């Protein structure tokens, strides 16, 4: 029965990521087959870039300021960057557009999604110039709708990329998220991929892998069906016609990007997610910081699943692959909270060797195909993600189950869920509390989580001597802190 | 600790069969490997069969394919199925319990919890 | 951003001229990159423009004849005026102009806020 149930579950994950991995490799060859007769200086597409952020860092704005500035695409129409505030301190994102920017910093005393009259050009007279705007704070989901309007009123803009206020975009970002977008009539988004350059942390240096692997594989496994989910934020490209379409609709509903992709999809367009487009944004550093923002995931993701259903269903026989990739992750997720259960109360030494053993092997695999396609020994980290998942996503899935005082809604399940794995560890380290050398199973069941445990130091302490010799810095990383050390 | 106390035994004609229990009073049973020891009436102690904690059964020679050792957790037992005697394996019969042991599972001294003995005896 | 531009002098007839001029100060690759003439008495001419990072615009007087090029790591670009003729001998500026205030190709002088000296 134990072996039956982690032969399943090895099956159950390591043939869903290789069909993505195949499904992701098929896209990168569609689009690098797009690319090839791409011409030589192309520029087609009229572009309105559009940055929305609220209180960042002054030095990464100023960072995606002169990014957006440093830019090789050709057809550039305007910048719109709206602040979601008003406020003396918000006047600071002001004073670095100002810095990097013209001196065109508006500031409207009404919030453009909640007027009568909601064009643009009530806030706006000239489309030719870039434009800031310091509206009062609501969301982002108002700031983006500011931003949408006013790419919306030049008659020439052809297409929207959405940037966040800390995306460091490369410089063919731009071109590569919006000309997806001219080789298909019913492509009406791209999604750009995102890159976490603050690599200094080891909560923040597997965050870059699984940002990595759930960018490259889901995504590109999506692109190939054309159903590519939460497409904007770091960076996206969108059609002005189909914004004009859904923002409405958007904008009115009872920021994550989630509920737009999705209106884009429920209206039978294609979205296709580009691995030559890199914009470079950061990821927490702490670990409570990261269970809520996980927990607001897993809330976003739950709230806007009948809704995906439904997209996934105005596609004949695509959407199929969105339709089982969601029925997938839930029953992922109850699948390894079963077998920990099944393994945590059994106290049996063998099947919880093996079950370690091959959660173990699985995502060595996954790194090293994660290691293949970025050409990067730093992604054998991935398998330390393991601790991150068990630790912060399950807590953080249950928390989203269950809210869907302050500190009690947001960390007691956390907490109890810790506390339980320690009681379940606790309980099978004294419920085979023996010694026996002269069974070949206890043998097997010791050396096998003692080789685990050595292997598991081996990575923290190569992770330990590139931290201390800055190696496991992203390049963008050294070059940030040697900008900010002088500013 | 482990108290073993024992029961089967005696007289078979030939080529029948019997069974022995050793029934351990302890605390953590599912722990101890357990083991079957035959003493000869002029001869010494010498190991028949074993079962570990994890449930791998051990046969010496000329009891492979004649007997089994089995072990019940809920009753805290440990029973060996002779299947098939012989004049020689007329000899009294000891079970032993360890927690802690190494690769050797055979000598006496490999065990520290042992039984009294029951007097098995098997006549032509 | 200061530009500085060297080469041109006395050309008899036809010949070729190789003006560079160097940028101290970043470029952003969206900042237009320019060449203006003053002949005596006139006006500013422009001659030729390209963005930093890629483009090209020369003037109808010189289409064919002026090779405009960026070094893009050296921070200096040169004009190559080959097939010389004496009527345009005078001044070259290369100016820049930057896309902070908008985006929109200008080709007129006033849209340009960095300016060189005056090369023969
Ligand atoms: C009280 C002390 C001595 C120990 C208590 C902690 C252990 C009981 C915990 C620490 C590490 C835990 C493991 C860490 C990671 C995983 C991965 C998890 O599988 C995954 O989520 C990986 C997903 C993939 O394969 O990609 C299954 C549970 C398991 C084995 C956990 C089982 C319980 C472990 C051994
Ligand atoms: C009953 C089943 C129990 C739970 C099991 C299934 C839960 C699965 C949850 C999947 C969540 C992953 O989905 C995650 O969602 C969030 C927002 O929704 C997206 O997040 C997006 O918006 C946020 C904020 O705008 C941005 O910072 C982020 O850059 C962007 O990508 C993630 O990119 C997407 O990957
Ligand atoms: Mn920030
Ligand atoms: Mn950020």
């Amino acid at each position: 029965s134990a072996v039956w149930g982690i032969s399943v579950y090895g099956v159950f994950v390591l043939g869903f990521y290789i069909a993505q991995i195949v499904f992701s490799e098929f896209n990168r060859m569609r689009l690098s087959d797009w690319i090839s007769l791409r011409p030589d200086n192309w520029n087609a597409t009229r572009v309105a870039v559009i940055i929305a952020g609220y209180r960042e860092d002054p030095f990464m704005f100023k960072k995606c300021l002169e990014s957006v500035r440093d830019s090789e695409y050709g057809n550039v129409a305007r910048l719109i960057c709206v602040i979601d505030g008003d406020e003396e301190e918000d006047l600071k994102m002001a004073e670095i557009y100002k810095q990097v920017y013209n001196d065109n910093v508006k500031k409207p005393g009404v919030v453009l999604c909640e007027s009568e009259n909601k064009n643009g050009s009530t806030i706006d007279s000239d489309v030719s110039k870039n434009i800031c705007i310091l509206q009062p704070h609501r969301g982002k989901r108002e700031s983006l709708y500011t931003g949408f309007q006013l790419a919306s009123m030049d008659p020439s803009v052809h297409a929207v990329v959405l940037i966040d206020s800390d995306t460091v975009l490369e410089k063919n970002a731009i071109l590569e998220v919006v000309y997806p977008l001219s080789c298909d009539p019913n492509i009406k988004a791209v999604a750009g991929e995102c890159k976490i350059w603050n690599t200094d942390t080891i909560l923040s240096m597997l965050v870059s892998w699984r940002y990595f692997s759930a960018f490259n594989v889901e995504r590109g496994a999506q692109s190939l069906w054309k159903t590519v989910q939460c497409v904007g934020g770091p960076l996206g490209a969108y059609t002005i016609d189909i914004i004009n379409e859904i923002k409405d609709p958007w904008i009115t509903q009872t920021g994550d990007n989630r509920r737009l992709t999705n209106e884009v999809l429920m209206r039978g367009k294609k979205i296709v997610y580009t691995p030559f487009a890199v914009g470079w944004s950061d990821s927490p550093t702490n670990v409570m910081r990261y269970i809520v923002q996980q927990t607001r995931w897993s809330k976003s993701w739950c709230r806007e699943i009948w809704y995906t259903l439904g997209s996934a269903w105005k596609h004949g026989f695509s959407g199929i692959y969105l339709a089982f990739e969601c029925m997938y992750q839930i029953m992922y997720f109850f699948l390894v909270m079963y077998l920990f259960s099944y393994i945590a109360i059994k106290a049996d030494i063998r099947a919880q060797t093996a079950t370690v053993l091959v959660s173990t092997l699985v995502t060595i695999i996954k790194s090293s195909y994660l290691a293949l396609r970025a050409k990067n020994l730093k992604a054998f980290y991935f398998v330390l993600y393991t601790y991150v998942y068990f630790f912060c996503m399950i807590p953080a899935r249950i928390t989203a189950m269950f809210t869907m005082w302050l500190w009690a809604k947001q960390f007691l399940i956390t907490y109890m869920w810790w506390a339980g794995v320690l009681a379940a560890g606790v309980y099978s380290i004294v419920d085979n509390w023996y010694f026996d050398w002269a069974d070949i199973q206890y043998r097997f069941a010791l050396v096998g989580i003692c080789s685990y445990l050595v292997f598991v130091s081996i990575v923290l302490v190569i992770y330990l001597i590139g931290k201390i010799t800055t190696w496991n810095y992203t390049p963008l990383q050294k070059e940030l802190i040697e900008e900010r050390y002088l500013h | 600790q482990v108290q073993l106390v024992e029961s089967g035994g005696g007289l078979v004609q030939a080529g029948g069969s019997l069974k022995v229990s050793c029934a351990a009073s302890g605390r953590a049973f599912k722990t101890y490997r357990m083991a079957w020891f035959r003493q000869a009436p002029g001869k010494e102690r010498e190991f028949v069969s074993g079962i570990s904690a994890l449930e791998t059964t051990y046969y010496a020679d000329s009891v492979k394919g004649r007997f089994t050792i089995s072990r019940d957790n809920t009753k805290n037992t440990v029973s060996l199925q002779m299947d098939s005697l012989k004049p020689e394996d007329t000899a009294v019969y000891y079970c032993a319990a360890r927690r802690y042991g190494g690769t050797d599972y055979t000598t006496t001294g490999s065990y520290d919890y042992w039984g009294q003995g029951t007097q098995v005896t098997v006549s032509s | 951003v200061q530009l500085v531009e060297s080469g041109g002098g006395l050309v008899q007839a036809g010949g070729s001229l190789r003006l560079a001029c160097a940028a101290s100060g970043r470029i952003f690759s969206s900042d237009t990159l320019a060449w203006f003439r003053r002949a005596p008495g006139k006006e500013r001419e422009f001659v030729a423009a390209s963005r930093w990072s890629g483009g090209g615009t020369d003037y109808a007087d010189v289409k064919g004849r002026f090779t405009f090029s960026r070094d893009n790591t050296r921070n200096t670009m040169c004009l190559e005026m080959n097939s010389l003729k004496p009527e345009d001998t005078a001044v070259y500026y290369c100016a820049l102009r930057t896309a902070r205030d908008s985006y929109y190709y200008t080709r007129n002088p006033t849209g340009y806020d960095y300016w060189g000296q005056g090369t023969q």
